[PDB]
RNA sequence: AGUUCGGCCAUCCUACGGCGGAAACUCCUUAACUCGUUCCGAAUUAGGAAGAGAAGCGCCGUCAGGCCCCGCCAGUACUGCGAUCGGAGACGUCGUGGGAACACGGGGUGCCGAACU
RNA sequence: GCCUGCCCCUCGCCCGCCCCCCAAACUCCGAAGGGCCGCGCCGCCCCGCCGCUGGCCUGGGCGGGGCGGGCGAAUGCGGGCG
RNA sequence: CGGAACGGCGUCGGCCGGUCCCGACA
RNA sequence: GCGGCGCGCCUGCUACACCGGACCGCAGGCGUCCCACGGCGGGCUCAGCGAGGACGGAGACCUCCCGCGGAGCAGAAGGGC
């Protein structure tokens, strides 16, 4: 509809860079994402242990930032400089939430320092409308109508209008 | 690729539909049995929850009793009365819900008083005079032939924060007289080492809003009219909001009797629902629109 | 041990509803207890006559009982009018399947009862519903057995 | 039965319904019980504090103390040749009140209540004693319809 | 015999079946004690005080 | 009746006729007196036990039974069991409609008694 | 009509499609505070009032799934009691009592009680 | 089948729907059959007492005094205790 | 004559499917 | 006798719908472990499907959805949540 409320938004982009059992790029990938978003990141640990990845149970083998409003917006471009505006056609979810993922933190346009090595990340954008908090409030909780969810087909246009992405 | 469905037939047959209430995630039992639970040999003794409920647009303090089979509500006072008393915007703000407690509490304790008159517990239970941080328990010292009337706080699903809206209705029926039990730690003042009266008192009297409107008109004019655009229109000024806040105090206390308003109700009639023949006779154009491609 | 039957569908498997018309059903006459051995040693004699005087593909055999209850190798628990073989033939094999079953019986303990089946096949529709279901078209197929077309589920 | 447990053989009896399993109802912790009172003792299974023992489970008791979370109960239990008066504690969970009397305090009611209501019209008394069944009176019944009706025959085999 | 049940049901029932006595139902065994103090003190005042 | 058919193997019952009531009154009965079997030989002693409940004579006797009227249990209870002579039983182990002769025998309770008496 | 608190907890649920909203509710709009985010005002805490029914929310629909109710199933399957009943048995029978279930078909699809506008 | 090719086929896998026979240690249902408890004293008014309960002029117990009705399933049979 | 699966044109009693005066090629 | 232990204790059975029922009857446990694996309050949802996201694939990590519990709750089994 021309409803402002069925405007869609980006509600969060996620910046996740999963490194290892190499403990001292985990601390650096933390610094880059937290000058990059501007926000601390948090570590993840991991859930089972795998000699072939050296992963072991609680080895903190993530780091990730959940970056909300304009700021998500200008990382989002900023990394879609990178992929050219060009993004698969399949790289969108059935709940509309889209994702892409670069290599080299220095090509979205961080400065290089030696001490830190280059580590790339995964940028996950959820798709959503006003509205949408009828499923996280803790009082009254219900699912969003299906009419109001962000289609598949519905997010593709709202991303090639924004960021002209061809697919 | 191919799987099977989630919801299944079975899922259906064996799914246990939760409560009414906690379907609509309005109400938490295992709060509630905590609440509403009263020793046997009490027996049928009423006991009494303060509930402070806070819709977007006012705060909803009532004071219920817990029957078998419903909830008696002693007496309710709304924040949408306050213009009344001289409040006209901010109703959801942390000074308004003080002054809806205030509210219910004389409101309740004026109705236990309507026709006692020998040892009213209006009479025996004043209230504090004037609206301030410092702690005050009815409790504390009673008549001992009357006690302070007493009900239990109930926040529902609300978190209980240093500064919650939902404390300062609490203070505001423990200010009317009303005996709520409390610890004073999720109010503005708190800190460890003692309570500061002059924080709460602030924030009673709404200055948290009024700095706010003084600092946001300093610095953009064109915000200030978007976020105090109703304050603008009822012409109230950000320093004047103490003397208002004190002039309603006063105007709840002297006459806390409901206004009883009444309005129009409007019902639409919507769509009738079908007959079992209009059901039947829409399965035949059904079965017909579809013979036909 | 396992049972010494393991093949409980012989004969012509997978053919369709209005492929076989007569159905004959050997019950069992006393409430017995059944061994693995005298169920493979029943389903070796008649489905190799009729196989033999008809073809596989002229008949669909079905061992109805399965032998469950592991005596302290395996045995199956069975009552007086509990069908032990079954058999859908059409009018090809007809003739031969009452005289297999009769050689089946002689290896099967206790009374037996050979009978032939109204409903058509192994379809629960007896021959005279059949035809006028099918004549209806109400008589949906699925696979082997055969089914109403049902005024139930979405209509669309 | 070589172990003998508090809760052995207690499969199904302290196991909740198909579609009850979860929280009492508050109603539970509502209903109003006085001394002398009939309640019978049903077990609740996701209740494991005041549980009685699954003998008690189906036996129905009066109240002879009322505590502020249990209500102590006294059932007669037949201890070999002789009937024995066993108090146990029960929390609110597993105490249902009984209707058990209800019938006789209706019947009370409506004896007295129908001795009124003659008193002011009516006035020969009312019969107030249950009879059981008796038989029934010689009526008449119409053989205008009469369909006879006759043994079928065999058709199993 | 390790174990018999036989005749336990015919000596029960023999002299037996027997009801657990009155005083038993009135007992103030097991009974709160704050309300049997407020009974005794009840129960020392005018008709039913027992005291001189 | 319903705790009658749970006894059906042990007994015989019928509906029985105003003269096997009168018979089993005049040749058979006795009374209950002090807990006494004390012989019905005359209209007095009816008239001792049950003048309370109307039943002066023989004659109310044989009525109240057999209307089964308000004074039933009373006239009942004042009749000793009746002892009887030994009976014919074609078959103990059946019922009547069986062929044998326990359980319902309707109006042929009266015959069957009559030779008791 | 709607709100808050409830009662019993699916005739109240689940899916999907419509239809509304004056008020109310909600979504909503912001972080100066108060408070809150393994990170993030997403939730939450606060302060609002520029918008809006697009959702949540009521209302209707759907040879819908479930749930609910009544028939049929079926006096069937079982079983209480009596049998110098039949039968080599293991199973059945008769007399006298009770009495399902799964299918299948036909429908229905929350109400109650306090306060307030 | 073919520069190759997944260019196509065949069964699996996997979902959908039927379907044969099931279970002492399975149960959405659910008997017969058993168990436990009740079947006489109520209704109404008033008053007394309590370190016990309530915001109260509230309860809950335990008594006393009235005023109206009363014996309210069948059958048998005196029960109890040391 | 305790007795089984199986046999019996022993003697009776039924149940079902048929063909008989279109004599069950002349 | 040899061996085992219905030689103390516990769960589901056999056990025949109150309760009580034997078995060198069956499938198993216990003699420990934890100052947290305790108490309480607040917040939260679990296992997983599906569909997605540089390295990264069957597999970690981050995402949304839908999630009657298909997870977890020290150890047997049954309840319970």
């Amino acid at each position: 509809s021309e409803n402002p409320m069925r405007r869609i938004r980006i509600e969060k982009l996620v910046l996740n860079i999963c490194i290892g059992g190499e403990g001292d790029a985990l601390t650096k990938a933390a610094k880059v994402l937290q000058q990059l978003t501007d926000q601390e990141p948090t570590f993840s640990k991991s859930r089972l242990t795998i000699r072939g990845f050296g992963i072991r149970r609680g080895q903190k083998i993530s780091t990730h930032v959940t970056v909300r409003g304009e700021k998500a917006r200008e990382i989002i471009e900023r990394g879609l400089r990178v992929k050219n505006f060009e993004l698969p056609y399949s790289c969108f979810s059935t709940t509309g939430n889209f994702g892409f993922g670069i290599t080299e933190h220095i090509d979205l346009g961080i400065k290089y320092d030696p001490s830190m090595g280059i580590y790339g990340m995964d940028f996950y954008v959820v798709l959503s409308r006003p509205g949408f908090r009828v499923n996280k409030r803790r009082a009254q909780q219900q699912h969003v109508g299906a009419s109001h969810k962000i289609t598949p087909d519905e997010a593709r246009a709202w991303v090639e209008r924004e960021f002209e992405v061809v697919y | 690729g191919w799987v099977k469905v989630q919801k299944t037939r079975s899922y259906f047959k064996r799914f246990q539909v939760q409560f009414r209430r906690r379907r609509e995630g309005k109400t938490d039992y295992q709060a509630r049995k905590a609440l509403i639970i009263q020793d046997k040999n009490k027996y049928a003794t009423p006991r009494y929850r303060f509930v402070v409920r806070r819709t977007n647009k006012d705060i909803i303090c009532q004071v219920t009793a817990a029957e078998l089979t419903k909830d008696r509500v002693v007496c309710a006072a709304y924040s949408h009365e306050l213009p009344r008393y001289g409040i006209p915007v901010g109703l959801t703000n942390y000074a308004a819900a003080y002054a809806t407690g205030l509210l219910c509490g004389r409101r309740l304790l004026e109705k236990l008083s309507v026709g006692i008159k020998e040892n009213a517990l209006a009479q025996l239970y004043p209230g504090l005079d004037k609206a301030t941080g410092e702690e005050y328990h009815p409790d504390e010292n009673e008549n001992e032939e009357v006690h302070a009337f007493k009900a239990f706080l109930d926040i529902g699903l609300a978190r209980a924060s240093t500064g919650a809206r939902v404390f300062a209705a609490m203070k505001g029926a423990v200010d009317a007289g009303l005996n709520i039990p409390h610890s004073m730690k999720r109010f503005p003042g708190y800190s460890k080492d003692g309570f500061d009266s002059s924080a709460l008192r602030d924030r009673i009297m709404g200055k948290h809003v009024g700095d706010y409107m003084a600092e946001l008109k300093a610095e953009d004019e064109e915000t200030y009219r978007k976020r105090f655009s109703k304050y603008i229109a009822a012409k109230v000024e950000p320093l004047r909001l103490e003397a208002m806040y004190t002039k309603a105090h006063a105007a709840i206390r002297a006459n806390p009797q409901a206004v009883k308003a009444k309005f129009e109700i409007k019902k639409p009639v919507r769509q009738a629902r079908l007959t079992l023949k209009e059901r039947k006779e829409r399965i035949d154009a059904k079965k017909l629109e579809a013979l036909k491609q | 041990p396992d049972p010494k039957i393991r093949y409980f569908d012989l004969g012509n498997r997978r053919a369709k509803v209005n492929d076989f018309p007569y159905c004959f059903h050997l019950l069992s006459g006393e409430k017995e207890q059944v061994s693995s051995e005298a169920l493979e040693a029943c389903r070796i004699a008649c489905n190799k006559y009729i196989a033999k005087k008809a073809g596989k593909d002229s008949f669909h055999l079905r061992i109805r009982v399965h032998p469950f209850h592991v005596i302290r190798g395996t045995v199956a628990r069975v009552s007086i009018g509990q069908p032990l073989l079954s058999v859908r033939c059409r009018a090809s094999a007809k003739d031969y399947v009452k005289d297999a079953l009769r050689r089946a019986k002689f290896k099967i303990p206790g009374r037996q009862a050979i009978v032939e089946s109204r409903n058509w096949g192994f379809t629960e529709f007896t021959k005279e519903e059949y035809e006028d279901l099918r004549e209806r078209g109400e008589l949906q197929y699925d696979g082997n057995n055969a089914h109403r077309i049902s005024r139930k589920g979405p209509l669309n | 039965t070589h172990s003998q447990g508090y809760r052995c053989k207690t499969r199904y009896c302290f196991a909740r319904k198909f579609r009850r399993h979860g929280m009492a109802n508050l109603t539970t912790y509502n209903r109003v019980y006085k001394l002398g009172q009939y309640v019978n003792i049903k077990v609740n299974g996701a209740y494991h504090k005041g549980m009685p023992h699954r003998y008690y489970n189906g036996r129905t008791g009066t109240i002879f103390n009322i505590g502020p979370r249990a209500l102590g109960v006294q059932i007669q239990k037949r201890v070999r040749g002789r009937i024995m008066l066993k108090r146990i504690n029960v929390r609110l969970e597993h105490v249902h009140p009984s209707d058990c009397r209800k019938n006789h305090l209706e019947r009370v009611a409506a004896n007295d209540a129908a001795r009124r209501l003659a008193k002011e019209t009516g006035q020969p008394v009312p019969c107030l004693k249950r009879q059981n069944a008796l038989p029934r009176a010689a009526h008449v019944v119409s053989i205008a319809s009469a369909i006879d009706i006759t043994p079928l025959k065999y058709d199993g085999v | 015999k390790n174990h018999t049940s036989k005749n336990q049901n015919r000596k029960d029932h023999r002299n037996g079946i027997k009801k657990p006595k009155k005083s038993a139902y009135t007992s103030h065994k097991g009974m709160c004690p704050k309300y049997l103090r407020n009974l005794r003190r009840s129960r020392a005042n005018d008709p039913r005080q027992s005291l001189r | 009746l319903n705790a009658l058919r749970i006894v059906d193997h042990y007994v015989t019952y019928g509906e029985p006729t105003v003269e096997t009531i009168r018979n089993l009154i005049y040749k058979r009965g006795f009374a209950k007196v002090n807990g006494q079997r004390i012989p019905i030989v005359d209209n007095n002693l009816i008239d001792e036990q049950l003048s309370k409940h109307n039943i002066l004579c023989a004659e109310d006797l044989v009525h109240e039974i057999f209307t089964c009227g308000s004074s039933f249990k009373e006239a009942n209870n004042f009749l000793w069991p009746f002892q009887l002579n030994s009976a014919a039983l074609k078959d103990k182990r059946n019922n009547f409609a069986e062929g044998g002769d326990f359980g319902y025998r309707g109006k042929y309770i009266n015959e069957f008694v009559a030779r008791m008496i």
